[PDB]
RNA sequence: UCCUUGUUAGCUCAGUUGGUAGAGCGUUCGGCUUUUAACCGAAAUGUCAGGGGUUCGAGCCCCCUAUGAGGAGCCA
RNA sequence: UCCUUGUUAGCUCAGUUGGUAGAGCGUUCGGCUUUUAACCGAAAUGUCAGGGGUUCGAGCCCCCUAUGAGGAGCCA
RNA sequence: AAAAAAAAAAA
RNA sequence: AUUUAUUGAAGACUAACUACUGCGAAAGCAUUUGCCAAGGACGUUUUCAUUAAUCAAGAACGAAAGUUAGGGGAUCGAAGAUGAUCAGAUACCGUCGUAGUCUUAACCAUAAACUAUGCCGACUAGGGAUCGGGUGGUGUUUUUUUAAUGACCCACUCGGCACCUUACGAGAAAUCAAAGUCUUUGGGUUCUGGGGGGAGUAUGGUCGCAAGGCUGAAACUUAAAGGAAUUGACGGAAGGG
């Protein structure tokens, strides 16, 4: 039976969404059902940033960052220890932590 | 006072190319890889191997006379993962500990404007 | 045949499927203010000392 | 078994029967 | 991996960094600094004439590394080599561009993006692609969380931007234009031109790419380099 | 009938006169598993088709028998 | 017959006159996974194709044969 | 994120 | 070789902005710019005046794959060839790769073509947010302090995509603001179903180049198939110990 009023996704009034590809298994999936996350990270790490700034000319430079938006599918996500599973009531819950 | 090169790191799963050039990029120096530092075919991309590569290119840049480098880190890009492999940061830390001076780190990963098509089929790299 | 010393200052926890391994952060004795994360095989305490045949390496953080 | 495959099988069979009846006619 | 190779060669040492030599590079006069670096070629033999292999080059360096200030810190610049005279070889402008991190940071969601591009010539017969960009900004006193646009404002904004860049360029030659860029006055012009339409933060312009060059004009290159 | 070729562990097959000759599968034994498979360890097995001879010594070298297969059987 | 190329552990390959010679495989054992390993540590391994000659010293340099590969050509 | 097939039926 | 740099060609795609957002009858539709014609909603003290609702038969459009003929043919890639894995593996993984993917001119006419909820209309509980339009406000800001606009705030309203909470009601329940206003059984209307299998099979028709579609049974066989939820057991499912 029906497990989700949204049925998996965020489609109410389109019909078609021109999908994208899950990056971990190259798998086609719509952009409204995809899991989207975003990974913004310092380029190096909080550990070696000290070595960088110590061996760096141009003091106090920036420590720039790398930004990438990540589309995983359901299977790859649940394998990668993300949205894993929830009971019925908290399955209805929609906000992040 | 400073003699600057360009580091050209490419950190991919399965490998890590570390090679350095003059500012123009035509005259190049010290290209070395994790497979050139170890013999597994699995640890090609590993941080220890990348670190060894970095130590070697540092030795070569110091034997030439170069003292510093602007850094251009890169992943496979295009249609593939767009996220760097594990060895990039390790190589960077390795050479910065080795003794060179650093500048202008940038991620130059080739990114498309909705590229052609990705390999594996719509149902995936099933495993 | 050069080695390096380090002082165990901060024990984090165990790692490994069989839990016979530890993750610790240690302070370099010479060239101090350097704090590096490492694995250990056997029993260990805080304030301890380790002998690294290689310094420029850290293990996966598990946390 | 799966309906997709029962249907595919059946289609191949219909095709074959069509052509042998074509032999007769 | 080391000893994995089967055949190095199908059919079956000389240190060249002794054969090489270094080169100081001179930016134009539309810059606070000139001495950008050092560059490698082989000894200019009787057959090779290293000057040409040195001539057909391009290099990327940051506007902060040119002007001293860390405000123009993203802002790469591509400089073309065009002339040599005794180990202090010259350069001319080949292009500007942004950094990945800066562009990505500009790009957030729940704010409409605007992009434009023009493919215009100059007074001195260059041809350029100037890309412009903008982002809707959430006014103060604003509550509704996304601040999107109405797409007629976008068409109009892009019209404004295009005609502005054309008007400036047609009259700005190349270096006049570069010194128009460095102080980032075009951004001020654009926000003043569009404030009566829509707020528009983050109007740092975007890259600019030479498509067609005129003839050499060593005269102009010499007028640049003192 | 002629010409050419083959015969070896239960089955398919390998070999330079110098070992009561060798593989894989099979068979048997022990283990793993609740059990069988798979998997892991191990074993034993041939009158080299038969009959002569050369040699100190024949699976091999030569010669007949049986069997097998390939080819030949044509011009009117 | 002329020229070139090769004869190397069980297979295949590398080698400078300052070495009964180094490689992966095969297998002898030991790690290693619950183990099936992919994997890692130590051994044995090549009358260095055969016989002559030069050298304080020959897989190695000179002569010859045999062997295999390629191309040239061929008055009994 | 090597591998891991089968178990008569009846109640 | 890989990798780096500078260029050119090719063809596809249109990232990030891109979301419980928009349009379109559905399929479906995303770079810019322009041309063509269309459309909804809103506003209206404009006009017509019941012209309307749903509809057999009959028509248009109709993802992908597919078919025909031309162009193109960069990626990826049914088939196929190959390297592994495995007891086997012409399957999963890997490397190649014709067709196809793309486009023009024609066909096909299906789909988990799904909101698995036919359309038109009325009424019935709360709450806030959002898109388009409209109204009011000495509201805030921008200009030329000022104006007018524009963008934001507040209130209201029409029309949309939806949504949160409760159940008075409904329902087998899951769940539902319709799936309510139905044993207190009737607003109008089209289509469809009558245990499961055989069977969307056979035959006959008709449409189609074909593939196939649309229509569409019987014999025979069976007492249970099935739906929603409960408690357990199990998991090469997660979390904790």
């Amino acid at each position: 039976p029906k497990k989700r009023a949204s049925n998996g996704r965020n489609k109410k009034g389109r019909g078609h969404v021109k999908p994208v590809r899950c990056v971990n298994c190259s798998k086609s999936i719509p952009k409204d059902k995809a899991i989207k996350r975003m990974a913004i990270r310092n380029i190096v790490e909080a550990a070696a940033v000290r070595d960088l700034s110590e061996a760096s000319v141009y003091p106090e430079y920036a420590l720039p960052k790398t930004y990438n938006k990540l589309h995983y599918c359901v299977s790859c996500a649940i394998h990668a220890r993300i949205v894993r599973v929830r009971s019925r009531e908290d399955r209805k819950n929609r906000a992040p932590p | 006072s400073q003699v600057f090169g360009v580091a050209r790191i490419y950190a991919s799963f399965n490998d890590t190319f570390v090679h350095v050039t003059d500012l123009s990029g035509k005259e190049t120096i010290a290209r070395v890889t994790g497979g050139m530092k170890v013999k597994a075919d699995r640890d090609e991309s590993s941080p220890y191997a990348a670190m060894l590569a970095a130590q070697d290119v540092a030795a070569k840049c110091k034997e030439v006379g170069i003292t510093a480098v602007h850094v251009k880190i890169r992943a496979t890009g295009g249609t593939r993962t767009k996220t760097p492999g594990p060895g990039g940061q390790a190589a960077l830390r390795a050479l910065a500990r080795s003794g060179l001076r650093i500048g202008r780190i940038e991620d130059v990963t080739p990114v498309p404007s909705d590229s052609t098509r990705k390999k594996g089929g719509r149902r995936g790299r099933r495993l | 045949t050069p080695v390096t010393l380090a002082k165990v200052i901060k024990v984090l926890g165990r790692t490994g499927s069989r839990g016979g391994v530890t993750q610790v952060r240690v302070e370099f004795l010479e060239d101090t203010s350097r704090t590096i994360v490492r694995n250990v095989k056997g029993p260990v305490r805080e304030n301890d000392i380790l002998v690294l045949m290689e310094s420029e390496r850290e293990a996966r953080r598990l946390r | 078994m799966r309906a997709k495959w029962r249907k595919k099988r059946t289609r191949r069979l219909k095709r074959k029967r069509r052509k042998v009846r074509a032999r007769s006619k | 991996a080391v000893g994995k190779n089967k055949r190095l060669s199908k059919g079956k040492v000389v240190d060249p960094f002794t054969r090489k030599e270094w080169f100081d590079i001179k930016a134009p006069s539309t810059f606070e600094n000139r001495n950008v670096g050092k560059t490698l070629v082989n000894k200019s033999t009787g057959l090779k004439s290293a000057s040409d292999a040195l001539k057909g080059r391009v290099v990327e360096v940051c506007l902060a590394d040119l002007q001293g200030s860390e405000d123009h810190s993203f802002r790469k610049i591509k400089l073309r080599v065009d002339e040599v005279q005794g180990k202090n070889l010259l350069t001319n402008f080949h292009g500007m561009d942004f950094t990945t991190d800066k562009l990505r940071s500009m790009v957030r969601k729940w704010q409409t993006l605007i992009e434009a591009n023009v493919t215009v010539k100059t007074s001195d017969d260059y041809v350029l692609r100037i890309f412009a960009i903008a982002f809707t900004r959430k006014q103060a006193n604003q509550v509704k969380r996304h601040s999107y646009a109405q797409s007629s404002h976008i068409r109009a904004i892009r019209k404004v931007i295009s005609e502005i860049l054309t008007k400036e360029v047609q009259g700005s030659t190349l270096a006049q234009l570069t010194s128009k860029l460095i102080p980032e006055v075009i951004n001020k012009e654009i926000e003043n031109a569009t404030k009566d339409i829509f707020p528009l933060q983050n109007i740092h312009v975007r890259k600019v790419k030479l498509l067609k060059q005129p003839k050499f004009d060593v005269g102009a290159l010499m007028a640049l380099h003192g």
